[PDB]
C-alpha cells in the first residue's frame, strides 16, 4: 500500500573527512593492557565520507560504515539485497525501542518506502506483498553502526554517544562492540536507508592493517593505520 | 642403566625421565541450552491430511532432541533407513524435513526405500537414497469413524507415477480409454482419488495408521539441528580436562576475580595462550593453571662405591610425590623436592652440585 | 540368497583379525532385554536381499 511522491528531494551529496572513526572489536577474546595487530576490513582513516542532508540506493561492496547523529530515536529502516524486489531474497531490519527486529525473504517494495507516524504510532506500509520465507529474528545523540557480510554470517555492530557538536563528525575514538550476529548468507550488493513522516554519513571499508591497544579492562582506547604513513608504519 | 647403557655408574648426577601428574577425572560444561523444535505439535496434531495432500513441514534452527522420540514405545513403527537412530544425537545436518499423513495399516511398509505400491506410485514416492526414518502409529479411535470416515482420500489412477519428493493432488479424471471427457465420467472415465472407509470395526491392516517420515537435510548451510548436549559437574583444585564450550584441555580450574565487558567469553595473556574462561552457565570468570610437570633426576654416589641413590624433582612442590613415595625422610628446597638424602645442618664443599646453593655428598648420602 | 549372514549391532568394535561369534541379544535401549526382543532389544545379525 503505496504511491508515488511529487517532492523528489534530491539535495546534492557533500564530502566531509573522517578522522578517526569506524572501529569496532574484531574477536571475542579478551585482553588485558596489551598492543594486538590485526588485518580486517577496516575504514581507513581520514578518508572521504558522503553525507547526504529521494533517497537513492548505494552498493554495499564489502562492508559499510553507517552513522546517524539524530535527536531522540529518528532512524527506523534499512533495506539490504541485490534487487530489492520479489524476484531476489530480500532483507528488510527495523529499529525498535528496545532492540532490532529483522525479516528476511522477498518483499515488493514501491518507489517510496516510508513508515508513517500517526497522532501512538500504527502504520507499516514500506512493502507491499511477502509470499514465502523462514528466517525472522526479535530481540544530540550520534548512533554509529558498523554492516558486514561474511561467508554466510551478516554482523551488525552498534555504538551510542552523545554529543554538542552541530557540522560534522566530531575527534573522539571509541569502539564498536558487536550487538546482532546472524548464521544466514543470502547475496547482497545494495542497500537503501529508509525515511519517516535526518542528516547521515556512510563510508565504505577496505581489507588493511590496524594496531590495537586494550587497557586493563578489555576495551580499546587507541588505533593505528598500519599503511597510511611512513610514522605510522614504523 | 638403562638410559646410559652401560653396566656401571660414575659417580654424578644424571636425567632420566619426566614427572607429570595425570588427570582425574572429565568435566564437560556446556551453555545452559534452548530453543526446542516443536515436535509436539506433529505427533500430538488434531488431524492429518490425506495421503496425496501430505503434510510437509521444515525444521531448522532449533535442538532436536531425539531421545524421546527414540525410547517412546507407543509408536507401533519406528523404522530408521539412513542411520541407527541411536547416533542421532551425536551427527546432524543443516535441515529436517517432516511428512505426515494417514494411510492404512496394510499400506505403512509401502513407505520405504525401494518399495512400491498404490501410494508409492500415486500419493507419494521416495528415492532409493532416502536417508531418515519413519514413525508409524495406529489411530483407530481418532481417525476411524462408526459411520465410516471418508475424509481420507488417495490417489488410485494415474497415468504415470510419482517422482521422489513430488506431491500430487490434481483432481483429473483419469482417462483410461481413449475416448476424451469434457470433465465428466463416462466408460472410460473416473475418479482417480477414492476415499477411504476408516472404521473401528474394520479389522488388522484396515484401521487408520497416521505415519510422519524424517528426512534430513545438507544444503550448504551449516548444521544448525540436532540434540542436545551433556553438562557435568564443575570441580576445582584439581588436575583434570576440560571441554568449555568446545575450548578443550587441561589444568587445574580454579576462581579468579577479573572482569569481563559482557561480550566476551574467554581471555588470554599473550601468545594465544588460554588464561581465563567464564562457564556459560553460572557466568563467572574461573581460571585455569597448568597441571604440575618436572623432569626428574638421579643422584648417584657410583656403581663402584656403593648401591643406594637420590631422587630430585626440578621445580616440584612437595605435596604430590606419587615405587618412590614415601622413601626416606623428604627435604623440600628451592630447586625442588629431594628424596631418599637426609638433610644436615654442616657445611661442606659441593661434590655433586644439586641447585639454589644446595648439593649432595657420600658420608649414606647427605 | 539368505544363507549369508552380517553383524549391525556391537557393544564395542573388534580388534583387528579378531572374529566374535557371539550370537546374543543386543540392548540396543534401556529397556533390558531378558531373553525376549521386545522393544529397545533386536537381533543383531541380518541376511542379504
Ligand atoms: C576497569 O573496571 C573497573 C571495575 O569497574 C574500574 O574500577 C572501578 O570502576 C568504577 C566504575 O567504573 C569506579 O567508580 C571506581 O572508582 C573504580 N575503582 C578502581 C579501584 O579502579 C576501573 O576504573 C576500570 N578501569 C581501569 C583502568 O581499571
Ligand atoms: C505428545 O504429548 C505427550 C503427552 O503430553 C508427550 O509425552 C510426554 O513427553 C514428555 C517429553 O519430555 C515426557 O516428559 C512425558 O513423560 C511424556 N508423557 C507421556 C504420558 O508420555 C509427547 O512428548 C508429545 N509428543 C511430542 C512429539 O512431544
Ligand atoms: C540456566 O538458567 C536457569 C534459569 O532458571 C538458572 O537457574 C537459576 O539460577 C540462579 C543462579 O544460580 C538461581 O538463583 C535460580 O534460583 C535458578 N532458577 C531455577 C533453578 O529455576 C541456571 O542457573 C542456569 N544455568 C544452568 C542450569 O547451568
Ligand atoms: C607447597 O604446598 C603447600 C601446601 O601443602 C603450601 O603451603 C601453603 O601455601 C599457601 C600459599 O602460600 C598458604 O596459604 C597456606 O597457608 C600454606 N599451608 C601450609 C600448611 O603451609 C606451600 O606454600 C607450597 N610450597 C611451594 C614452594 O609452592
Ligand atoms: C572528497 O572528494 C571530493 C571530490 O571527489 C573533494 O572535493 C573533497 O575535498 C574530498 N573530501 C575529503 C575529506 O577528502
Ligand atoms: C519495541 O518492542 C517491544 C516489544 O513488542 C514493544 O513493546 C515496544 O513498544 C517497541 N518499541 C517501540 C515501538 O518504540
Ligand atoms: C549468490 O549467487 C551465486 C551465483 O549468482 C550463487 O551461486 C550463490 O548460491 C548465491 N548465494 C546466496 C543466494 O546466498
Ligand atoms: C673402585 O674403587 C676402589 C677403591 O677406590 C678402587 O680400588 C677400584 O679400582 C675402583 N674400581 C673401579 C672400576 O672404578
Ligand atoms: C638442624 O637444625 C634444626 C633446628 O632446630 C633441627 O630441628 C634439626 O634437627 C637439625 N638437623 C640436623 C641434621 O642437625
Amino acid at each position: 500500500q503505496c504511491v508515488n511522491f511529487t517532492t523528489r528531494t534530491q539535495l546534492p551529496p557533500a564530502y566531509t573527512n573522517s578522522f578517526t572513526r569506524g572501529v569496532y572489536y574484531p574477536d571475542k577474546v579478551f585482553r588485558s593492557s596489551v598492543l594486538h595487530s590485526t588485518q580486517d576490513l577496516f575504514l581507513p582513516f581520514f578518508s572521504n565520507v558522503t553525507w547526504f542532508h529521494a533517497n537513492p540506493v548505494l552498493p554495499f561492496n564489502d562492508g559499510v560504515y553507517f552513522a546517524s547523529t539524530e535527536k531522540s530515536n529518528i532512524i527506523r529502516g534499512w533495506i539490504f539485497g541485490t534487487t530489492l524486489d520479489s524476484k531476489t531474497q530480500s532483507l528488510l531490519i527495523v529499529n525498535n525501542a528496545t532492540n532490532v527486529v529483522i525479516k528476511v525473504c522477498e518483499f515488493q517494495f514501491c518507489n517510496d518506502p516510508f513508515l508513517g507516524v500517526y497522532y501512538m504510532e500504527s502504520e507499516f506500509r514500506v512493502y507491499s506483498s511477502a509470499n514465502n520465507c523462514t528466517f525472522e529474528y526479535v530481540s544530540k545523540n550520534l548512533r554509529e553502526f558498523v554492516f558486514k557480510n561474511i561467508d554466510g554470517y551478516f554482523k551488525i555492530y552498534s555504538k551510542h554517544t552523545p554529543i554538542n557538536l552541530v557540522r560534522g563528525l566530531p575527534q573522539g575514538f571509541s569502539a564498536l562492540e558487536p550487538l546482532v550476529d546472524l548464521p544466514i548468507g543470502i547475496n547482497i550488493t545494495r542497500f537503501q536507508t529508509l525515511h519517516i513522516s535526518a542528516a547521515y554519513y556512510v563510508g565504505y571499508l577496505q581489507p588493511r592493517t590496524f594496531l590495537l591497544k586494550y587497557n586493563e579492562n578489555g576495551t580499546i582506547t587507541d588505533a593505528v593505520d598500519c599503511a597510511l604513513d611512513p610514522l605510522s608504519e614504523t | 642403566k638403562c638410559t646410559l647403557k652401560s653396566f656401571t655408574v660414575e659417580k654424578g648426577i644424571y636425567q632420566t625421565s619426566n614427572f607429570r601428574v595425570q588427570p582425574t577425572e572429565s568435566i564437560v560444561r556446556f551453555p545452559n541450552i534452548t530453543n526446542l523444535c516443536p515436535f509436539g505439535e506433529v505427533f500430538n496434531a488434531t488431524r492429518f491430511a490425506s495421503v496425496y495432500a501430505w503434510n510437509r513441514k521444515r525444521i531448522s534452527n532449533c535442538v532436536a532432541d531425539y531421545s524421546v522420540l527414540y525410547n517412546s514405545a507407543s509408536f507401533s513403527t519406528f523404522k530408521c533407513y539412513g542411520v541407527s537412530p541411536t547416533k542421532l544425537n551425536d551427527l546432524c545436518f543443516t535441515n529436517v524435513y517432516a511428512d505426515s499423513f494417514v494411510i492404512r495399516g496394510d499400506e505403512v511398509r509401502q513407505i520405504a526405500p525401494g518399495q512400491t505400491g498404490n501410494i508409492a506410485d500415486y500419493n507419494y514416492k521416495l528415492p532409493d537414497d532416502f536417508t531418515g526414518c519413519v514413525i508409524a502409529w495406529n489411530s483407530n479411535n481418532l481417525d476411524s469413524k462408526v459411520g465410516g470416515n471418508y475424509n481420507y482420500l488417495y490417489r488410485l489412477f494415474r497415468k504415470s507415477n510419482l517422482k521422489p519428493f513430488e506431491r500430487d493432488i490434481s483432481t483429473e479424471i483419469y482417462q483410461a480409454g481413449s475416448t476424451p471427457c469434457n470433465g465428466v465420467k463416462g466408460f472410460n472415465c473416473y475418479f482417480p482419488l477414492q476415499s477411504y472407509g476408516f472404521q473401528p470395526t474394520y479389522g488388522v491392516g484396515y484401521q487408520p495408521y497416521r505415519v510422519v517420515v524424517l528426512s534430513f537435510e545438507l544444503l550448504h548451510a551449516p548444521a544448525t539441528v540436532c540434540g542436545p548436549k551433556k553438562s557435568t559437574n564443575l570441580v576445582k583444585n584439581k588436575c583434570v580436562n576440560f571441554n568449555f564450550n568446545g575450548l578443550t584441555g587441561t589444568g587445574v580450574l580454579t576462581e579468579s576475580n577479573k572482569k569481563f565487558l559482557p561480550f566476551q567469553q574467554f581471555g588470554r595473556d599473550i601468545a594465544d595462550t588460554t588464561d581465563a574462561v567464564r562457564d556459560p552457565q553460572t557466568l563467572e570468570i574461573l581460571d585455569i593453571t597448568p597441571c604440575s610437570f618436572g623432569g626428574v633426576s638421579v643422584i648417584t654416589p657410583g656403581t663402584n662405591t656403593s648401591n643406594q641413590v637420590a631422587v630430585l624433582y626440578q621445580g616440584v612442590n612437595c605435596t604430590e610425590v606419587p615405587v618412590y613415595s614415601t622413601g626416606s625422610n623428604v627435604f623440600q628446597t628451592r630447586a625442588g623436592c629431594l628424596i631418599g638424602a637426609e638433610h644436615v645442618n654442616n657445611s661442606y664443599e659441593c661434590d655433586i652440585p644439586i641447585g639454589a646453593g644446595i648439593c649432595a655428598s657420600y658420608q649414606s648420602i647427605i
